């Protein structure tokens, strides 16, 4: 899902090509942390 | 090759996605202030 | 661009690059970034999990690796049910306490 | 238990009853608050005129005629009644029911002696 | 906690009795309640000079007290049946079933 | 480090003690309260509201 | 187009630790303890409450400067 | 010294375990390209790559207590430490090459956005002096790197195949007029012929 | 209740009270429609089933309850004038900044965001950046300012506090106007006898404390 | 002779002076007139402790006293007017003003900046 | 949350009164509770501080305050009888 979204953005947007796989992985980690925080907090 | 508790992992992923979408979109918890004009009244 | 603006832009970009390099490669800052990177790797790629690839024979797989999911489910369900029962008990206790205190 | 229509009827009726009780409270409180303001203003004026107290800036100072102040008389009589009738009230480490019984007995004694 | 705290502690029996009496009153003396709400809606009648609503509030309270004080024997019997059914429903911790709508309707039609 | 922390704690205790002394002196500066008769037989002092009477001059009659 | 949707876990995160399965029971115990503490505090705060409305519940208001709050009838 | 014993045991275990994998990790890094040398570890499988990266610094810096070490054990620990230092140097070299590759790719992306069909707002017919000079200096540095990598035929071949691809794309992206001969003088010697 | 819009208060004798009543009656219809809509939404969401409803009715429909409370208090107040906001500035310096975000009083432009965007535009012009890039860098700070501006239910909470304060102040003012004539005569002797402007309640409390401390019990 | 070392020492001195100012302000609020009883105590140990822990305050007060003395001398020279309030000798004046710390009673470095 | 539980939050703010009391009697009780007397200034001081030790519910608060008001009213009447001069 996240991989597919990143792939579509990379293949369609020329400017997105600047980001490295390392930067993509950092965004992935931040997104996973934020999703976990959202799931936990919504029940609090 | 064997994956332990693969069915459990699938169900956990599905439940996580369902809960995240539920909370993000509030699809089940709609708003009816728009429907109020188009509703009858009692008392 | 105009050559004067080119001089200004070159100076600005060189300053930005030098600042970034100094902040990243400074001793204490470098150590902090290194340890934080390894910690983030551990947190993301080695979080607690219930499903994993089993590359060991049933004779070489522990019973914990076979009943961990059941143990976790039991723990979580028992915690939730016990919390619900404690909520009911607290409700009853408060009701009785205040009723006997007055009205 | 009951239909939602009946539940909402009950909710509305309870809201009305609560509002009526609030109306009673507001009426009584407003009347007694006007009376209290009038009484306090008159007491302050009487004290200032008689010289019992001197009111300057944001402070009240004891005057030469302090002993004749109506507030002083009220305080003395309050102490006298708390001694004669409502004795032991200040330090009564009893149960709530015992405290209520003590208050009732004190009220009865005051009524008898009045 | 976000839920409001309770002011007066009502026993289960008292709560059920007051609820049933409130439902009965909302039918018996709705006119007085409506007049009281109308008089208390205004700023002058709500905050500044609430005393003007005192008579209407007294009338509404008298009507509610009359409703609470079941005078007719049939009314007392219907209220007792409804209250017993409500007590059973409340005390039924097991999966709940039939409702008390029939008994409520009989008490309201009494 | 331990003795420096102890010295800081001692200075804080000194400040707190002087504040307590000032407030207690202010409380004692008030006129004495004479408890006689019923009040003397039933002193107002109680653990529930002792802070109201702490460091307050009271003239009380009793049997030592 | 290519079909890609699937609920199956990714093999990148399915690795085990050297000593056996991943640290699941320990983290579950920690989470249970944290949830117990949190819900106990919430229940204690929620259930043991009452609202007392009387004269002693009101105190004189003051500004952020500490002075008593009074507004003129301008 | 219980604390010293625990520290030495941890250091030995981690260092030896990762020294046994440094060969595979470096082989995978060499196999992968310069755009994302850690692409395999990030996407497919992290074969102790992050562990090596983390524990290289510890091997370099943290002290040792020989009295807690044996003879063969100490020799093995020294060998593992040297292997980890070599891995650190290899990673630094790979990072430098990757950053140079991304510099060239940034130039290529700047050119591509200029010729993009969607670029209805920043369409420029003639290449400008700033980017021309950037291309010239980047090509000069690439030629210098190729010369410096003469003693490592495999490294030179990989550097060509990876980095010079974008240089060839830049060459193709512009017409052969203006300052083009001077800009691509060094490239035309060998590199242009290779990318044909 | 469909209250009439013609206030029954005498403007000649109770001007502020008449004005307050007129404003309240004028806005009552609209605020009552909004309150009815909110209440209907709440009750239908409660009537919903399982996760679509009752199971999580009281705890997750918090914004609706907050809006209902704000609407009720604003209906009771009728209208808000800048004088009262300045008065409450004593305890809440940002009272206006919170009331503007709580109520639809005036259209709010992200002035700070637009200024930052203009600065980025100047930077882009100086360094010869594309117009698309500078337009994006103008939009981004505007979006950040709008995101940080809208929402902010803490502003709604502070608006509720301010509205409670204002309602109490208006009730006290109405009582003052009602009893001004009655207290006129007493007011002159109080002005001629007491040179302090402090409140009668505060002075009487201080006098009670002074009596309790200094007066002999006897 | 290093700029980095100079800046670090200056920052440390600023933090120490701010902490001393806060401590002195609190102690003065508590000892409006009795602060000297503890600040200038005859005990050598207490005197040394106070001087060491308020060195930034004492050096700042010394600099302020020197500056005020020189400024007053300049004013007297230019205007042929009076003395430095009184005819206090240089040693007495400087010692008195350096020992006096009440000048920092309402002063906080962070607030001033 | 069901209506059976929600209605509790609307039943709680209603004070409990005997069903045989008229509205006039309830209003008289409220008037007696809110009554004002000069001597209240000190009797209130001596009463509320004590009542803080026992008040945990609104019913207890109501009962204690009503008894305090009744005592204060009796004391006010006795004081008026004793000191007719201040009230002429
Ligand atoms: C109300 C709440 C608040 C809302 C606002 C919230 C904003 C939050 C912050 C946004 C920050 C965005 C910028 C960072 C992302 C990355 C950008 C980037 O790569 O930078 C370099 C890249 C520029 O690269 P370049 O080298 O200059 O371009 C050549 C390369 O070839 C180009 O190669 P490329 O493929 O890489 O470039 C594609 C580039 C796109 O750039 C382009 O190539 C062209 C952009 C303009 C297109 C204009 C339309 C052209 C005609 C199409 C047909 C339309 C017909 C309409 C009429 C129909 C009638 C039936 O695509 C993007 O920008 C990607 C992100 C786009 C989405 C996010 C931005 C949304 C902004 C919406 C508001 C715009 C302002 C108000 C406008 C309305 C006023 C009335 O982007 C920019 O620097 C520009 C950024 C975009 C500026 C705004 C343009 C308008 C966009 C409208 C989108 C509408 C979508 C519908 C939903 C809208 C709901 C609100
Ligand atoms: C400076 C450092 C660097 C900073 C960088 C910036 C970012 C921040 C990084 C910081 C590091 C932490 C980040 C969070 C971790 C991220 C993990 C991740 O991305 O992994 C992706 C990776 C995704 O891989 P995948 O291939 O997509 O697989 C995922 C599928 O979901 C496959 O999932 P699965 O199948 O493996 O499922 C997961 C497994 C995981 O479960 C566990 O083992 C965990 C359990 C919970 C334990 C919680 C422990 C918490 C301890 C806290 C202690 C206090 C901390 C205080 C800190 C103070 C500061 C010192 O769950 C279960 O076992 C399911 C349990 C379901 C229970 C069902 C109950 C049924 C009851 C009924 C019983 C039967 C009744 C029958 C009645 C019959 C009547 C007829 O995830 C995993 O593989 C791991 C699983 C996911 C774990 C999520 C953990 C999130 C934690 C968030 C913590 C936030 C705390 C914030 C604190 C703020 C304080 C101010
Ligand atoms: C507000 C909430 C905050 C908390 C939540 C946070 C959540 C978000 C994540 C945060 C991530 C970012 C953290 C900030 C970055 C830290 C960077 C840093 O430390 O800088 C040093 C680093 C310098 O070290 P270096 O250059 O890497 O090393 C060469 C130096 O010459 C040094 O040479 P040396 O050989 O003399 O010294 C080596 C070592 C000092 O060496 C020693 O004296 C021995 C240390 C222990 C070694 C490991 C023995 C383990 C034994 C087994 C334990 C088992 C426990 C029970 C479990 C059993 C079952 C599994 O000193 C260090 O460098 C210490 C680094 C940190 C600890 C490293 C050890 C990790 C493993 C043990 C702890 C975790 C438990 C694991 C259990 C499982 C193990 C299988 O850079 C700096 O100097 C920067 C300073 C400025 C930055 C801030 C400094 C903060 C200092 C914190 C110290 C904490 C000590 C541990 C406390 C434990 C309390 C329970
Ligand atoms: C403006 C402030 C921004 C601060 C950012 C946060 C602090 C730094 C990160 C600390 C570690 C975080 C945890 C690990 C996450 C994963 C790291 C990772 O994989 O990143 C690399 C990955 C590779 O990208 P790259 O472009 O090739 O590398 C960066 C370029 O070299 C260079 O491009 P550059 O643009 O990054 O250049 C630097 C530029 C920065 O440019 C910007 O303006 C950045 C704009 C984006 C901001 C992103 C904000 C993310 C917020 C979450 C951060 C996680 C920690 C906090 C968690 C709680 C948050 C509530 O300016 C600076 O130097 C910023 C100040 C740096 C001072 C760092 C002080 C020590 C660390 C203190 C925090 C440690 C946590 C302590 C926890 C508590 C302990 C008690 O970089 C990214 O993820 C891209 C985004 C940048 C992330 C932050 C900077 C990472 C620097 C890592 C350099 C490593 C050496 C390079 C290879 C050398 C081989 C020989
Ligand atoms: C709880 C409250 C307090 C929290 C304090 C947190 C403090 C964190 C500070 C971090 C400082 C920097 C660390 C640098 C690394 C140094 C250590 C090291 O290299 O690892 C050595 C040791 C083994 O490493 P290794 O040899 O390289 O093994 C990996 C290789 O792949 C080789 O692998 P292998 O196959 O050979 O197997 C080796 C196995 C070996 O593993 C072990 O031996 C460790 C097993 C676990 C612990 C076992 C012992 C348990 C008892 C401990 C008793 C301690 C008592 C302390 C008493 C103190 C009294 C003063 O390694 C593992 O499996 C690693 C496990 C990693 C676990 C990651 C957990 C992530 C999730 C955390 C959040 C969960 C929230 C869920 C909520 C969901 C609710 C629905 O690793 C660890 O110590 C694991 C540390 C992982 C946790 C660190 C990050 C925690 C951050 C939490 C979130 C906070 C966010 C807050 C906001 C952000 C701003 C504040
Ligand atoms: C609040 C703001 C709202 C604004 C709304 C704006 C809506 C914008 C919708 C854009 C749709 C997509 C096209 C633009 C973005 C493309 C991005 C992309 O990846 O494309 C790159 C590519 C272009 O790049 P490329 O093809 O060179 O590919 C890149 C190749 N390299 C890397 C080698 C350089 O695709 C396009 O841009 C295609 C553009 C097609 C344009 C079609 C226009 C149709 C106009 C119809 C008008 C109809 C009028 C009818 C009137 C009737 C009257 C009666
Ligand atoms: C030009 C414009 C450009 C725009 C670019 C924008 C890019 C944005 C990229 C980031 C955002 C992506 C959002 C994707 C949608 C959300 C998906 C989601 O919620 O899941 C995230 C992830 C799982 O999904 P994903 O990793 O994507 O797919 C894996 C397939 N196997 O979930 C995680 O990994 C989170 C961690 C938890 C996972 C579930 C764990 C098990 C669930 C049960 C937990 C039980 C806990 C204890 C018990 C509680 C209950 C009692």
């Amino acid at each position: 899902m996240f991989k597919e979204l990143i792939h579509i953005f990379r293949t369609y947007y020329i400017t997105f090509r600047y980001l490295k796989k390392s930067n993509i992985n950092f965004l992935k980690n931040l997104s996973y942390t934020l999703i976990a925080y959202y799931l936990i907090i919504n029940f609090q | 090759l064997p994956i332990r508790n693969i069915q459990f992992a699938r169900y956990h992923y599905l439940a996580a996605v369902t809960v995240f979408t539920y909370f993000a979109t509030r699809c089940c918890l709609l708003d009816y202030k728009k429907y109020y004009p188009l509703a009858s009244v009692k008392k | 661009m105009n050559h004067s603006c080119q001089k200004v832009f070159e100076g600005f970009v060189s300053a930005l690059y030098d600042t970034s390099y100094f902040f990243r490669n400074f001793g204490p800052f470098k150590a902090t970034i290194h340890y934080a990177t390894y910690a983030n790797y551990l947190a993301q790629n080695w979080a607690p999990r219930v499903s994993y690839i089993e590359t060991s024979t049933p004779a070489y797989t522990l019973a914990k690796n076979k009943y961990a999911v059941y143990i976790v489910y039991g723990l979580i369900g028992g915690a939730l049910i016990h919390n619900y029962m404690l909520d009911n008990k607290a409700a009853q206790k408060s009701q009785q306490y205040y009723l006997k205190h007055r009205d | 238990m009951f239909s939602d229509f009946n539940m909402y009827e009950a909710k509305v009726f309870l809201k009305a009853v609560a509002d009526a009780q609030n109306t009673f409270r507001q009426t009584a409180q407003q009347e007694n608050q006007l009376a209290r303001y009038e009484s306090q203003s008159q007491s302050l004026l009487n004290g200032s005129t008689s010289g019992a107290i001197s009111i300057t800036g944001d402070n009240i100072q004891q005057g030469r005629n302090f002993k004749a102040l109506k507030e002083v008389k009220l305080f003395q009589y309050s102490n006298e009644i708390f001694k004669k009738y409502l004795a032991g009230f200040d330090s009564f480490s009893g149960d709530y029911t015992a405290f209520k019984k003590f208050l009732n007995e004190s009220v009865k004694k005051i009524e008898q002696d009045a | 906690s976000i839920l409001p705290p309770l002011q007066y502690t009502y026993s289960n029996e008292e709560s059920l009795e007051l609820l049933i009496h409130s439902i009965k009153g909302n039918k018996d003396c709705n006119s007085e309640r409506k007049a009281f709400n109308l008089c208390r809606s205004t700023v002058l009648g709500k905050h500044v000079e609430p005393e003007k609503c005192l008579d209407k509030a007294l009338v509404f309270v008298n009507c509610f007290q009359k409703v609470r004080r079941d005078e007719s024997a049939a009314c007392q019997s219907a209220f007792n049946s409804t209250l017993e059914c409500g007590k059973k429903y409340s005390e039924s911790t097991i999966s709940l079933g039939s409702s008390c709508q029939s008994q409520l309707d009989a008490y309201l039609n009494c | 480090i331990g003795t420096l922390l102890y010295g800081a704690n001692q200075s804080s205790k000194a400040r707190e003690n002087k504040v307590a002394t000032e407030t207690r002196k202010e409380r004692m500066a008030k006129p004495t309260i004479q408890l006689t008769g019923a009040d003397s037989q039933n002193p107002p002092f109680t653990e529930k509201n002792i802070n109201d009477w702490l460091y307050k001059t009271v003239s009380i009659t009793g049997r030592p | 187009a290519r079909l890609w949707w699937t609920l199956d876990p990714s093999k990148y995160y399915l690795k085990q630790i050297s000593s056996g399965g991943r640290n699941e029971i320990l983290f579950t115990v920690l989470g249970v303890t944290a949830a117990y503490w949190y819900f106990g505090n919430k229940r204690c705060e929620h259930y043991w409450r009452r609202q007392i409305d009387n004269c002693q519940s009101w105190s004189r208001a003051q500004n952020i400067n500490g002075n008593n709050l009074t507004v003129k009838q301008y | 010294s219980l604390v010293s014993l625990f520290k030495n045991t941890f250091l030995k275990s981690r260092v030896i375990g990762l020294s046994f994998q440094a060969q595979r990790v470096m082989a995978q890094m060499a196999k992968t390209d310069f755009e994302n040398p850690d692409e395999h570890f990030l996407l497919n499988d992290a074969m102790k790559y992050n562990e090596l990266v983390f524990y290289g610094r510890l091997a370099e810096n943290w002290s040792i207590n020989p009295e807690l070490f044996g003879k063969a054990e100490l020799a093995k620990y020294n060998e593992a430490k040297q292997t980890l230092i070599d891995f650190n140097q290899y990673h630094a070299l790979v990072q430098n090459l990757h950053e140079f590759y991304w510099e060239l790719k940034t130039i290529y992306l700047e050119l591509s956005r200029g010729v993009a069909t969607s670029n209805f707002h920043n369409k420029r017919e003639v290449t400008h002096s700033i980017i021309e000079s950037d291309i010239k200096n980047s090509i000069h540095k690439y030629i210098q790197l190729i010369d410096d990598l003469k003693d490592y035929p495999e490294w030179q071949h990989k550097v060509r195949e990876e980095i010079g691809y974008y240089a060839h794309m830049i060459y193709t992206s512009v017409n052969h007029d203006g300052n083009f001969p001077e800009i691509f003088k060094e490239f035309n010697k060998v590199d242009s012929l290779y990318y044909f | 209740v469909r209250l009439n819009l013609k206030s029954n208060v005498d403007q000649n004798e109770y001007p502020f009270l008449a004005k307050w009543d007129k404003d309240m009656r004028q806005n009552y219809e609209e605020y009552q429609n909004r309150i009815d809509a909110t209440t209907y939404h709440l009750q239908r969401s409660q009537r919903g089933i399982a996760v679509f409803g009752e199971w999580m009715y009281p705890r997750y429909f918090q914004k609706d309850i907050l809006e209902l409370e704000v609407l009720r208090r604003k209906q009771q107040l009728g209208k808000i004038y800048p004088e009262e906001v300045s008065s409450y500035t004593q305890i809440n310096p940002d009272i206006a900044n919170d009331l503007n975000l709580t109520f639809n009083a005036k259209l709010l432009w992200p002035v700070r965001g637009m200024t930052v965007g203009a600065g980025f535009f100047a930077f882009a012009h100086l360094f010869n950046l594309p117009y698309s890039f500078r337009l994006g860098l103008f939009v981004l700070p505007t979006a950040v300012e709008l995101a940080f501006t809208w929402g902010n239910k803490t502003s709604q909470f502070k608006s509720i506090e301010f509205m409670d304060y204002l309602l109490q102040y208006r009730v006290s003012k109405a009582l003052l106007e009602k009893n001004a004539k009655h207290f006129a005569e007493k007011k002159a002797a109080y002005q001629k006898e007491i040179n302090s402007s402090q409140s009668v309640q505060d002075l009487y409390n201080q006098l009670i404390t002074l009596v309790s401390e200094q007066a002999p019990s006897e | 002779f290093n700029s980095i070392l100079f800046l670090l020492f200056f920052i440390v001195n600023l933090y120490w002076f701010n902490s001393g100012l806060i401590f002195f302000n609190s102690v003065y609020k508590i000892h409006h007139d009795a602060w000297t009883l503890i600040f200038q105590t005859d005990s050598i140990l207490n005197k040394l402790k106070i001087y060491f822990f308020l060195l930034p305050l004492y050096i700042s007060s010394f600099i302020h006293s020197i500056s005020t003395w020189y400024y007053n001398y300049i004013l007297n020279f230019l205007l042929f007017s009076e003395n430095l309030n009184t005819n206090t000798n240089f040693v007495d004046y400087i010692t008195y003003n350096t020992l006096l710390l009440s000048k920092f009673e309402d002063f906080n470095l962070f607030v001033y900046i | 949350m069901k209506l059976d539980q929600i209605i509790s939050y609307y039943i709680t703010p209603v004070r409990r009164f005997d069903k045989n009391l008229t509205a006039e009697q309830i209003y008289e009780q409220y008037q007696q509770a809110a009554q004002f007397n000069e001597i209240d200034a000190f009797t209130n001081i001596r009463f509320h501080r004590k009542f803080k030790e026992y008040i945990q519910t609104q019913e207890q608060s109501d009962y204690l305050y009503e008894k305090a008001k009744q005592i204060s009213t009796l004391a006010q009447k006795m004081f008026e009888k004793k000191f007719p001069e201040y009230y002429t």
